[PDB]
RNA sequence: GGGCGAGGCUCCUUCUGAGUUCCCUGGAACGGGACGCCACAGAGGGUGAGAGCCCCGUAUAGUUGGAAGCCAAGCCUGUGUAAAGCUCCUUCGACGAGUCGAGUAGUUUGGGAAUGCUGCUCAAAAUGGGAGGUAAAUUUCUUCUAAAGCUAAAUACCGGCCAGAGACCGAUAGCGCACAAGUAGAGUGAUCGAAAGAUGAAAAGCACUUUGAAAAGAGGGUUAAAUAGCACGUGAAAUUGUUGAAAGGGAAGCGCUUGUGACCAGACUUGCGCCCGGCGGAUCAUCCGGUGUUCUCACCGGUGCACUCCGCCGGGCUCAGGCCAG
RNA sequence: GGGACCGAGGACCGCGCUCUGCAAGGAUGCUGGCGUAAUGGUCACCAGCGACCCGUCUUGAAACACGGACCAAGGAGUCAAGGUUUUGCGCGAGUGUUUGGGUGUAAAACCCGCACGCGUAAGGUGAGAGCUUCGGCGCAUCAUCGACC
RNA sequence: AAACUUUCAACAACGGAUCUCUUGGUUCUGGCAUCGAUGAAGAACGCAGCGAAAUGCGAUAAGUAAUGUGAAUUGCAGAAUUCCGUGAAUCAUCGAAUCUUUGAACG
């Protein structure tokens, strides 16, 4: 055909809607990028097979293109809700990237974004008090 | 020819059977794109000057 | 968004219009609101101010606090109503300039004319209410 | 999508333009069995140790 | 090839849309004046002078005297039920003759008189 | 040349697969067909349909001609042959002229995947002058 | 052939949708949040801050009255041996003069067959005159009627009555003029010709007391704000005053590197993992049904009954953690 | 034997050796003080060393000469037509809708008739990129002999 | 040491830059055709309760008549309007008038 993974990301590697680009680092909000960060490896809107890491209210929801399904958006993403137990989750997060072939390179980045929301959703410690130095100290 | 399905006042899918027109198979290119609305975009200003 | 060729968009024009407009124009552009008792009493959402009209200040520093026109200003569009007045500095009590947007109208001054404006508005609303019903 | 169809068909001096590639999936195209098969051996890997 | 003052004698065509609207409405002005009648007048078919344009036919102003003869329209009331006449032009052949006759002899059976008042 | 003068997205493309096909493979093929797809248009003239046929006319019948241009329609002949064409891009006549000869229309990424090597391919350039 | 003529079209006018519901900030919601509504109307403007629903308007169909033009269904009449078109023919058929043209001078044109025009001199014709075609054998042929006149449309437009717009300019810009600008002012005169916008939502433009001759100052007061006082939005630099710190034997300023004094941004506040006990709970493994899926992976619900999971606490240990160093 | 400066890299791979390991393809181990202005940084001044006032113009170069009281704002290779080189794009022996006409949600967008502009209506010898069934085929183009107008 | 010259900072001055705004300009497009002896364009002098300019008007003079709207004007002062009315208004429309001296200017 005319179009594929390859087509899409030749036209959208210089602009999207989810790109932000500053001075340090160029980065993406597609809700298909598990690490945030524009590339063709990372680009979920635009790869086939890919997966996306959200938090839920407690646990975290995975979401992942459905191949016979790009064409209907509504049912194009196989969504899981994982709130059970920190290591359950990555199990059941790294058997949906490695054990049948879709996106073991993404494995390892989807294991640590499920890792960072599920820190996240934990309890927050107090701040230290703050101690003044010198003038300030002083005044 | 693949197929598109056709959706009622409902959101539901009302069964009707329909053919992509064949241009929907047509290249995507950017760049000639990108020309023909740069054009196209100037066709319609009004002129100014002191 | 416009169709008739003969109104104009231009922010420049209209506010020309609008601060240039003579004392007329100026009752229709200070026309206010009835309160809802006289709406279904009426049929009529909205009228010309006059200076024998009880209104009730509801926006503005002056909460919920209500009073008779004392005087229609047409000049720097501002109706003065009775008893919302502030003190000078020699103590003289000075109407405040309440604005007809800001005021509704609870008791409306009544005479043949008020009652042709308002009778001209409920036949209009009215037809236009029976075309689209049926 | 009727009309669609026949007004394309109606443009005078215009077709439906042919593409210069007809796949345009090159990871078939490339990890496709003539490929690899014809292709040579590799003569290193993505990241390389350096030696001195 | 500015040796003179084009600046001075420059022109734009900056209301090419509103002429083109200008006309449009101008030609509904004449069918809402002519409302049933066409909006042109019936122009002969005419062969183009010139050896490089010769195999060619256009439109002519108006039909010949013998030609609406021919063809059995007055020639008084041609111009009124809306044909053109050219007293100019001399047809010198049988093939024009003929041509704009047949002309003639169609716009007769397309056409539809009322009766006067 | 590193990167293509062209905006071309599936020129890109055909860059990518044929810088891959000359890294991985020893065909002088593959690297000419890469260099003269960083080649501009009016170094890439058109090759016309005579040129083919006569370049076809001695025992390389049966036979896969590449072109990396564009081919085009020739009024001068009477009589197409049957011939195994691909190029960059056919006009409409060189397509419906071949294809009723009885050829085949082919593209450079179809003929990467039918002859990655250039095997039983008459490889052509238009005329410069 | 005439005269009335209902009615119609054009243009002005009358009238026509829906929140000021609840909470927070605020001097004031037109801001944020919640819940609704209208939409052939989410153009624009005003209202104490970004308003479709507060107001004017805005969209479409109608509807109220008026103005002048044109068309006009019909109805009254018509008249006179009145006018008109065509046809045929043993009858006729008048067409522009000091104008053409010739010579000459000037001017003009791409245009000495003078391209046109004007002036001077001479000054026409009637199967005539003008312009072309042409070696074709003689000036054959072709095509039109000048010296009298009228005429809408398609065409131009820095001015007139308006109207709508812009990838324009934004108070040293844009017209010279956003202001009592062709003004003040200059020149005998023809003419030349500037500078100059912004308090505040609302003047609420400071009552009263006191010092001062007064101008003003200090209290006090209005305001959200006087760090907005009609020398008024914000308020740079050049330049200046006061205070604070410092340097300075006939230049200062600048680069590299310390030192003193003053003043500061970081980093750290512990994280991870094992051994114990106390717990407290809910999603230990396996199996059964449904669903989903990459067809072998998951998700629920049951089962589990707490030497298995999951969080906390009271302890112990490991590793990794900032700066300067030996 | 004594001293100085440096520690780039970041799983394994290799060359080796004196091979239970190693000084062999780049620093580890142990310990102390402090954990805050302590290190570090910015300003001002002192100190040692260094150091012509910028631009223009002329000349082989200097010197002369010219401009420079300071600050804010303004300020100088633009637009059009006609040629021409290269790059990108579409169609391609054809190409160009926008003179004009037909629609339009109306200066947009979409569509098009007849013209018109520009262009178009045979080899041999030797090389040669690239293919080969490894017997040879032979693009473009070049040198020569050619063939025709 | 102070003073003076110079450097930096805080505040206060001078000045009006920056930002924001704009009943203005500039350019384009569209409908229409209308000055004057029935006295024009222009110039001058008058007219308001309190006005100099601008604006309006002409001894009927910040204006009269008529039509429409429907309750004002506004800086102050004085009158209104009965509001169940031929009727406020620096209102709008506008078909009737008034219209000083000149200026094509005409005893």
């Amino acid at each position: 055909s005319n179009v594929s993974a390859d087509l899409i990301w030749e036209v959208s590697r210089n602009y999207n809607s989810f790109l932000v680009k500053q001075r340090t680092g160029t980065f993406s909000r597609d809700a298909l990028n598990l690490t945030n960060q524009h590339s063709r490896k990372h680009a979920g809107f635009v790869n086939d097979k890919a997966l996306g890491i959200v938090p839920a209210e407690k646990g975290v929801k995975v979401i992942a293109k459905k191949v016979k399904a790009a064409n209907k958006p509504a049912s194009s993403l196989y969504t899981v809700t994982y709130k059970s137990t920190a290591r359950k989750a990555y199990k059941a997060i790294a058997s949906q990237a490695a054990k049948h072939g879709y996106r073991a390179d993404l494995r390892q980045a989807a294991v640590a974004r499920a890792s960072a929301i599920l820190r996240s959703q934990r309890p927050v410690k107090p701040e230290p008090p703050k101690k003044l130095r010198g003038a300030a100290a002083r005044r | 020819r693949p197929t598109v399905t056709v959706f009622g006042a409902d959101g539901k899918p009302t069964g009707a059977t329909e053919v992509l027109p064949k241009v929907f198979s047509a290249p995507i290119r950017p760049d000639i794109v990108k020309h023909v609305h740069t054009g196209m975009a100037k066709n319609k200003r009004q002129p100014y000057a002191v | 968004m416009k169709v008739r060729p003969t109104v104009s968009s231009s922010r420049r024009k209209a506010r020309k219009a609008h601060f240039s407009a003579p004392s007329s124009v100026r009752r229709v552009i200070m026309s206010a609101p009835l309160s809802k008792e006289l709406r279904e009493k009426y049929n009529v959402r909205s009228i010309p101010i006059r200076k024998g009209d009880e209104v009730q200040i509801v926006r503005g520093a002056h909460k919920d606090k209500e009073g008779k026109v004392t005087s229609v200003y047409r000049l720097k569009y501002v109706i003065h109503v009775e008893r919302v007045t502030r003190e000078k500095a020699t103590g003289q009590t000075v109407p405040i300039g309440i604005h007809p947007s800001n005021v509704v109208i609870t008791k409306l001054h009544l005479d043949k004319d008020r009652e042709n404006i308002l009778a001209r508005i409920k036949a209009g609303r009215e037809q236009v209410a029976k075309a689209k019903g049926k | 999508i009727k009309q669609l169809d026949a007004v394309y068909e109606s443009k005078k001096g215009f077709f439906l333009p042919a593409n210069i590639v007809s796949q345009a999936d090159l990871s078939r195209l490339i990890n496709s069995t003539e490929i690899q098969s014809v292709l040579r051996a590799p003569k290193g890997e993505a990241r390389t140790k350096r030696a001195c | 090839h500015f040796r003179k003052h084009w600046q001075r004698r420059v022109r734009c065509h900056f209301d090419q849309p509103g002429k083109k609207v200008t006309r449009r409405l101008a030609r509904r002005a004449k069918a809402a004046a002519l409302a049933p009648r066409p909006v042109d007048k019936l122009r002969p078919i005419v062969r183009c002078p010139t050896v490089k344009y010769n195999r060619r036919t256009r439109l002519g102003r108006g039909f010949t005297l013998e030609e609406l003869k021919a063809a059995g329209i007055p020639r008084l009331l041609a111009p009124t039920i809306g044909i053109a006449v050219d007293h100019r032009r001399k047809n010198l052949s049988e093939e024009s003759l003929a041509a704009n006759v047949q002309r003639l002899k169609d716009y007769k059976a397309r056409l539809i008189l009322f009766p006067r008042k | 040349r590193k990167a293509p003068k062209s905006d071309n997205v599936y020129l890109k493309l055909l860059v990518k697969l044929y810088r891959f096909l000359a890294r991985r493979t020893e065909a002088p093929f593959n690297k000419v067909v890469l260099r003269r797809l960083f080649m501009s248009r009016i170094n890439r003239p058109p090759v016309s349909l005579s040129r083919i046929a006569r370049n076809l006319k001695n025992g390389n019948e049966k036979k896969t001609v590449v072109v990396v241009a564009t081919v085009t329609d020739d009024n001068r002949l009477l009589q197409v042959p049957k011939m195994e064409v691909a190029a960059l891009r056919f006009t409409a006549k060189a397509r419906a002229r071949i294809e009723a000869a009885g050829g085949r229309t082919l593209t450079l990424d179809q003929l990467a995947l039918e002859k990655p090597t250039g095997a039983n391919t008459l490889l052509l350039r238009g005329p410069k002058n």
